[PDB]
Formats: C-alpha cells, sequence, structure tokens
C-alpha cells in the first residue's frame, strides 16, 4: 500500500488477501473437524466417568 | 551526460552512497517518460534502497 500506486496496490493487496484468506480457511476448516473428534472423545470420557 | 552507453555493448553501473532522489527527477521532469515498477512514479522517494 505504500509502494505501489493505489490501483495497483489494489491488484496486489488483492491476491494477498485472497491467499492470506484462503490460508485461514484451510486452518479454520481443519481445526472445526479435528475439534469435532475431540468433543466426540470428551463425550467418551464422560460416559465412561 | 551527452554520451550514454552503446546498446550493443552497454554496461551496468551500481549506485550506492546516495541520498534517493526519485522525487526530484521526476519534479525537474527533464526526462519525458518516467514509468515506474514496483515504485510509484508519482514521487515516490520515502523507500530506502
Amino acid at each position: 500500500l505504500s509502494r505501489l500506486d493505489p490501483p495497483e496496490a489494489e491488484v496486489q493487496i488483492d491476491r494477498l488477501i485472497t491467499g492470506r484468506l484462503q490460508s485461514l480457511q484451510t486452518y479454520v476448516t481443519q481445526q472445526l473437524i479435528r475439534a469435532a473428534e475431540i468433543r466426540a472423545s470428551a463425550n467418551l470420557a464422560a460416559t465412561k466417568m | 551526460a551527452t554520451r550514454f552507453a552503446s546498446v550493443y555493448a552497454w554496461n551496468r553501473k551500481r549506485i550506492s552512497n546516495c541520498v534517493a532522489d526519485y522525487s526530484v527527477l521526476y519534479n525537474s521532469a527533464s526526462f519525458s517518460t518516467f514509468k515506474c515498477y514496483g515504485v510509484s512514479p508519482t514521487k515516490l522517494n520515502d523507500l530506502c534502497f
């Protein structure tokens, strides 16, 4: 944003934002799935107790 | 300088021990063409290379 003319920055920024958002989305989805597995284990522990 | 290098056998020079003055070259506008890539042509002389 401090190096390129505003519209040039907008293009380079859009590339970077998209990259960062897709990396976060992948991360969040994977945690959501692992979190579900953890919930299942917690439910088993509660049953054992 | 009145003599720019032959293109057949042109030679690159290296710059050091400078105060950046992109905005000076640009504002004096002695050259007719100022087209920049990666650096805004609109006097971006805030950067240090």
